[PDB]
């Protein structure tokens, strides 16, 4: 029997508020564990000691609440800069069990994207392939749609997107969609268009170019 | 009981030890014997028995054994590699764990070097980590070396307190010492019998005597030096020993 | 105070091997509980091994055996010599100084794929254009594609521009190679005016190329 | 049915070593006579080792000792761990499933030179020209030179053109490095018209470069 700790993940809030995260303990543990802050693409940093005695070098926003089981952390008066996951552990015992991690989102309001379409560089068309990039800059609701169209034909299954972590300054997202074609197939059509749908747009925005027009 | 980092040490000495009341008490969760299997304890004699006592977690009872590693066996209590005694352990959640946490049971978690077997270390110097002289001050590069089990009654097994007693039989080079209890049947009389009177082994008919030893003499001898009277150890009466018939 | 740095990650196949050196930048690795923490990408953490100030091992469950930890106090180095990687550990490795809890633990990567490409970039500049221009600002960037060895970096002007510079997560194609594109916005009055050169560095290989992005012809 | 593939070849010096993995793509390597067949280039074959369904070794004459075979049935892998290569084995290695005769045996290479260069290509495009043009067709190609690690490949248009594409045997210079040139003919009406990009891949290294060939300026 090992302990299996659990967490109600995927939080979403606004700044200056109260939020509270609990950590189950599916066995009788005592009262010695720890919380960590894992910003994305970085090393963890422990906040709560082996109970609630918050380790030094931290602000006054965290309040670890300890018990026999069902431990619980609480953030009051949020600040835009805590974009990361929070884990549980369990000191003392050698092989320790870790949590499941809770990402926490940060609500904003309404901010449409700047859109921009980039045709393939002349160097790449030598190589024999065409990447067509479309960029969506800064934007709260990430539930954006990127529809590629080639000569007004909606393109399915030759694109890839990725999205950035919520920005620590202005709490926005940015998205890059890449359409990949062969040189041969690229040279068979004229208008390349990228149509972005988003809540901050009253009707969708299309940025487009015409292959071969300086 | 006693802490785990300053265990106790009782030196049991000359007496009559009955390891059967221990072995069959069924109240012990762990009774391992290493030098000697348990049932043959009440049939051997040594020079000294030592008994060490302390309190640990539930799942650290597997480090009280010859040849282990871990924070307990490394530097709290180390058993030599040719141990001879037995290790006994039983759960004690109701006695030692108290609501809010019993912070009186500490253990050592930092030491320069692992203990020699049966060595003991009650010092409390700051475990200087960083090259920077600690100067007896806490902070960075210097940890206090003792931590405390915070025992609580709602702890899963394996975190509840177990009490442990380690019996170690040793045999220096003396003349003798403690051994297990002896026995005896019913001294019969007027029948050719095979007898043993605390060492005197013989055969013959036993009969009530009317001689009077001095009150420190055990058996009597004849001219030509043959045992012909004994004294019964329990009732302290003199009995003659005549041979049974031949011809 | 203490600034643990680690080195030794790369790419290898099963039955391979690899020594990792948790270089104790900082003091006294002779007398501290140290450990290795592992996480696969997109997953929670996992614990690997641990050394005692006095010498003990206690390896984890699945990596029981086939995996060795040691220290060197005079060099202030922790040594992790592994071998026979089931390639199922392809993970991001951390070494942390357990001080009654943990904390103080650098970072370092590894991948154990059953292949090798190790090639490097295919860089193109995505020019600033009026289709990207809107009012006061316009965006330009660099597309770095088709590379296997995951850790790759693109900076803007040797690390000068930090405003608007946003590198998007790399994408894994069906071909098996990664690709990404990093873009930055800059006032539309400044299309070609100043320097905007993306510095592409591929650390598993030794690729270093600077590409200038200029408005479309 | 059974499509044995092998992996593990490369370059090393004497006293070196190397594990080869005859990956039994296909079934039941637990119960089959397997063996290693060797040939030096320009030479006839030679037999190396053999495993029985039940475990026995019987190594060859010159490679008696210093050379170890084994299997793994649960992984369906044959393992050939060698060491202390007299460098006199520089050869092309095959592993074959003996089924009362032989057959069913993939391929795989190795070289044991007493040096290392490992560098890769030096690619130039040999342009189509009127001195190469004659009537209806004209020839163009790619010259890939100065590399040590023998296995190198050049394709035309990512493997598209199979007509007229002919890669000539690599030549070994006095410098010690190899060189070759692959040429393809294409209608003279189509000098620059379509795509003709040679894809150079160097597998011991990780070199991948595409070079376009166009008529002379
Ligand atoms: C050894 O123990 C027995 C009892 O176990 C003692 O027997 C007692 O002797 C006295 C005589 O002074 C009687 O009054 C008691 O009733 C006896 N007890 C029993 C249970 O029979 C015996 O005396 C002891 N040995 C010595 C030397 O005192």
């Amino acid at each position: 029997d090992i302990q299996l700790t659990q967490s109600p993940s995927f939080l979403s809030a606004s700044v200056g508020d109260r939020v509270t995260i609990t950590c189950r303990a599916s066995q009788g543990i005592s009262s010695y564990l720890a919380w960590y802050q894992q910003k994305p693409g970085k090393a963890p940093k422990l906040l709560i000691y082996a109970a609630s005695t918050l380790q030094s070098g931290v602000p006054s926003r965290f309040s670890g609440s300890g018990s026999g089981t069902e431990f619980t952390l609480t953030i009051s008066s949020l600040q835009p800069e805590d974009f990361a996951t929070y884990y549980c552990q369990q000191l003392n015992s050698y092989p320790p069990a870790f949590g499941g991690g809770t990402k926490v989102e940060i609500k904003r309001t309404v901010a449409a994207p700047s859109v921009f379409i980039f045709p393939p560089s002349d160097e790449q068309l030598k190589s024999g392939t065409a990447s067509v990039v479309c960029l969506l800059n800064n934007f709260y609701p990430r539930e954006a749609k990127v529809q590629w169209k080639v000569d007004n034909a909606l393109q399915s299954g030759n694109s890839q997107e990725s999205v950035t972590e919520q920005d620590s300054k202005d709490s926005t997202y940015s998205l890059s969609s890449t359409l990949t074609l062969s040189k041969a197939d690229y040279e068979k059509h004229k208008v390349y268009a990228c149509e972005v749908t988003h809540q901050g747009l009253s009707s969708p925005v299309t940025k487009s170019f015409n292959r071969g027009e300086c | 009981f006693a802490s785990v980092y300053a265990w106790n040490r009782k030196r049991i000495s000359n007496c009559v030890a009955d390891y059967s009341v221990l072995y069959n008490s069924a109240s012990f969760s762990t009774f391992k014997c290493y030098g000697v299997s348990p049932t043959k304890l009440n049939d051997l004699c040594f020079t000294n028995v030592y008994a060490d006592s302390f309190v640990i977690r539930g799942d650290e009872v597997r480090q009280i054994a010859p040849g282990q590693t871990g924070k307990i066996a490394d530097y709290n209590y180390k058993l030599p590699d040719d141990f001879t005694g037995c290790v006994i352990a039983w759960n004690s959640n109701n006695l030692d764990s108290k609501v809010g946490g019993n912070y009186n049971y500490l253990y050592r978690l930092f030491r320069k070097s692992n203990l020699k077997p049966f060595e003991r270390d009650i010092s409390t110097e700051i475990y200087q980590a960083g090259s920077t002289p600690c100067n007896g001050v806490e902070g960075f590069n210097c940890y206090f070396p003792l931590q405390s089990y915070g025992f609580q009654p709602t702890n899963g097994v394996g975190y509840q307190p177990y009490r442990v007693v380690v019996l170690s039989f040793e045999l220096l080079h003396a003349p003798a010492t403690v051994c297990g209890p002896k026995k005896s049947t019913n001294l019969v009389k007027n029948k050719c019998v095979n007898f043993n009177f605390n060492g005197l082994t013989g055969t013959g008919v036993l009969t009530e005597s009317n001689k009077k030893f001095l009150p420190f003499q055990q058996f009597g001898r004849d001219i030509a030096d043959t045992t012909d009277a004994v004294r019964d150890p329990q009732t302290l009466e003199i009995l003659d020993i005549t041979p049974c018939s031949f011809g | 105070e203490v600034q643990l740095v680690e080195s030794g990650g790369g790419l290898i196949q099963p039955g391979g091997s690899l020594r990792l050196s948790c270089a104790a930048s900082g003091f006294t690795v002779s007398s501290n509980y140290m450990s290795w923490v592992r996480q696969a990408p997109g997953k929670g953490l996992e614990w690997v091994s641990v050394i005692y100030p006095g010498g003990s091992t206690f390896y984890a469950d699945s990596v029981k055996g086939r995996f060795t930890i040691s220290r060197d106090n005079s060099k202030n180095t922790l040594y992790l010599q592994m071998n026979s990687l089931r390639a199922e550990d392809t993970a991001v490795y951390y070494c942390a100084r357990e001080t009654l809890a943990f904390d103080y633990w650098g970072q370092g990567t590894l991948v154990t794929v059953s292949s090798a490409s190790t090639k490097g970039p295919s860089v193109f500049p995505l020019a600033p254009s009026s289709k990207s221009t809107s009012g006061g600002t316009a965006a330009l960037g660099c597309l770095v594609k088709d590379y296997f060895p995951e850790p790759v970096t693109v900076s803007w002007n040797s690390g000068a521009l930090t405003s608007g510079v946003h590198t998007f997560p790399a994408v894994l194609q069906s071909s098996g190679l990664y690709s990404l594109s990093s873009v930055v916005t800059v006032p539309s009055s400044s299309l070609g005016t100043q320097t905007y050169i993306c510095n592409v560095n591929h650390k598993p290989s030794n690729t270093k190329v600077d590409k200038k992005v200029e408005p479309k012809s």
